[PDB]
């Protein structure tokens, strides 16, 4: 059997989740003789054949289509072609802004298994199981993909294990599919920044805190304590603070930060993926089913503006 | 000028749910059912280009889901959609995202507007599949996770940016008609906290076509897992606030 894993690139480096893919992918396989072929698709792409020559991949095809970087008419008949080729059961692309632009088009047109964002998968005997979330993440929902000769499935991002070491795969070429794409991409762009939350301590708050005239006493309480103030994705969206103190998946990961307040903050994946390995977590959330409590060292079930007025006065 | 707008009214749960009997849902007793965050700013976004275009442009809503999905409906009407169409039959029940997909494209189809818009994911299930499907069986032009939206009724391409890992954005441009999925924050909408029905046989679809028994997953069981534990301060806030202090220092 085969399993292919679609890397992942961008503005010429590449994303570290492809090397989380293939840890994935040698875990899963059923025996030692089934193969990992890794695809890269992209018009400059083979210069990312170094950085996935690596253990775990047996087979790596570079596949030259009409752009650059990522587009989602080009990657979908591109990824069918290489099913096609390599007639994998498995098929692994990571849960990313790139996959969202095709991974369920490539699903429709087909008889394949699909499922999203998984974050559990294995073998029982020769049955696939793939475990997802449910209802805001309160529940695990696990699917089976009965008749189905080849799955795709989208892999949540840090959950999997990259294997260490370097690798000796065969190493081929392919043109994709002559599509002319019904997009053409543009410029990349960094929006219209004072401190880098790559910094040891943080405070940050959340839509618990309700309206924009209560964040000056978070900045307050931050300034007294030598902490920086950050913030979730919902008070940045709405202009209270910058986006250059967002926390999470399309924000910052607060790589440096060793202890982490997360006031008001309900703990999405998507926040989670930004701070979830601080070595230190308190959260003060009035909901004591919130997914932030999941992996807090310390939670305070209480009401974010009484504690803040408490700490204030004991600092 | 046309712009559709599928939303999803999704499903959250009360404290100490319980998942069902057979085990493969939660129970129904626990649900509190709302409009889909993301399609509040999807809804706003089709308003904003109604509003700037000098010339007429129809909103139009669309949800496939049971009678309880008209209460959201409404509350789409009433913050200015000009109409609201919900499709549905019983042996719809579980469709799963891809086949929630053909059926409304099976609407689209007969709307015949000039933009598909959806949201990026559901709160509930986060498939993050359902907008891209429709583009799919539409075969129409798409772009997923839109931060931001360059468009005049009845251009032939739009310039859109999309919102990446780490923050950056790229701008597309795109052939128009086309699917978005819609992202959070690319405006403020507005109002922040009859109906058209449509059956299986409107659209051309049967039994077969619906439901869970056409889904491209099988569920085996839903179950609450054992998740990591926090060391939860009891006490006043006096002492809770102590705590914290303590922790900072030691720091
Ligand atoms: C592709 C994509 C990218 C995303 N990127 C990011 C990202 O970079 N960063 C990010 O943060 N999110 C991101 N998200 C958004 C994410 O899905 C959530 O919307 C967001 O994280 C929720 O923010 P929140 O926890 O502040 O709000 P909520 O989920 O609304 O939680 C607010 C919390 O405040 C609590 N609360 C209310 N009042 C009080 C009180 N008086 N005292 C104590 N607690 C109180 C509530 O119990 C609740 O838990 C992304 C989503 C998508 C799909
Ligand atoms: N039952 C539904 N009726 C109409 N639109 C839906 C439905 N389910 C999902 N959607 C659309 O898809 C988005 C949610 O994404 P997903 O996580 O893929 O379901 C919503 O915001 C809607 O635009």
């Amino acid at each position: 059997s085969k399993i292919l894993v679609i890397a992942e690139h961008r503005r010429n480096d590449l994303r570290p989740v492809s090397l989380e893919l293939i840890g994935a992918a040698n875990g899963l396989k059923k025996s030692g003789e089934d193969k990992v072929v890794v695809a890269v698709i992209g018009s400059q792409a083979d210069a990312f054949v170094p950085a996935l020559s690596v253990n775990g991949v047996d087979e790596l095809v570079v596949v030259k289509g009409s752009s650059i970087d990522f587009d989602p008419d080009v990657f979908e008949a591109s990824v069918s072609a290489l099913i096609a080729a390599h007639n994998p059961s498995v098929v692994l692309l990571p849960h990313s802004v790139d996959s969202l632009g095709y991974a369920s088009s490539l699903a429709s047109k087909t008889g394949y298994g699909f499922a999203t964002d998984v974050y559990i998968v294995e073998y029982q005997g020769d049955e696939l199981v793939a475990t997802r979330g449910g209802y805001n993440q309160k529940v695990n929902v696990e699917v089976d993909f009965p008749g189905k000769s080849t799955v795709v499935l989208t892999i949540r991002p840090s959950v999997f294990k990259p294997l260490e070491g370097a690798g000796s795969p065969v190493v081929s070429n392919v043109d994709a599919p002559s599509v002319q794409s019904r997009s053409q991409n543009k410029d990349y762009v960094e929006v219209g920044d004072i401190d880098i939350t790559t910094v040891d301590f943080i405070m940050s708050i959340g839509r618990g805190i309700g309206e924009e005239t209560n964040v000056e006493q978070f900045r307050e309480l931050a300034d007294e304590a030598g902490a920086t103030l950050c913030c979730s994705r919902p008070i940045a969206d709405a202009g209270w603070l910058p986006k250059s103190r967002q926390v999470g998946q399309s924000g910052k990961v607060v790589g440096s930060c060793k202890l982490y307040v997360a006031m008001g903050i309900s703990g999405s994946i998507q926040h989670m993926a930004g701070m979830k390995h601080v070595p230190t977590i308190i959260a003060v959330n009035t909901d004591p089913g919130a997914s932030i409590f999941t992996i807090a060292k310390y939670g305070i079930v209480a009401d974010i503006f009484d504690i803040e007025e408490e700490l204030k006065a004991q600092l | 000028m046309k712009i559709l707008v599928a939303v999803k009214q999704t499903a959250a749960l009360e404290e100490d749910f319980e998942i069902r009997e057979d085990g493969m849902d939660v129970d129904e007793d626990f649900m509190m059912y709302d409009l889909n965050e993301w399609d509040d700013f999807s809804l706003e976004e089709a308003m904003k280009i109604k509003e700037s275009s000098d010339t007429d442009v129809e909103v139009v809503v669309v949800s496939v889901g049971p009678d309880r999905v008209d209460e959201s409906l409404r509350k789409c009407l009433a913050k200015g959609a000009d109409r609201a169409v919900r499709v549905w039959d019983d042996a719809a029940e579980g469709s799963d995202a891809i086949v929630v997909g053909r059926i409304l494209t099976e609407v689209i189809k007969k709307e015949a507007p000039d933009m598909v818009f959806a949201g990026v994911q559901s709160s509930d299930q986060a498939y993050a599949s359902t907008g891209i499907s429709v583009a799919s069986y539409l075969n129409w032009p798409h772009a997923a996770v839109v931060a931001d939206l360059q468009y005049k009724p009845g251009d032939n391409k739009a310039v859109i940016r999309r919102e990446l890992e780490g923050g950056m954005l790229q701008e597309v441009e795109i052939n128009c008609p086309a699917v978005l999925t819609i992202q959070l924050g690319i405006n403020k909408p507005r109002y922040a906290s009859p109906i058209e029905e449509v059956s299986l046989a409107d659209i051309g679809l049967s039994a077969n076509d619906v439901g869970a028994a056409q889904s491209m997953s099988r569920v085996r069981r839903m179950y609450i897992p054992e998740k990591g534990r926090a060391t939860m301060i009891e006490g006043t806030i006096s002492e809770q606030a102590a705590k914290i202090i303590q922790i900072i220092n030691e720091f």
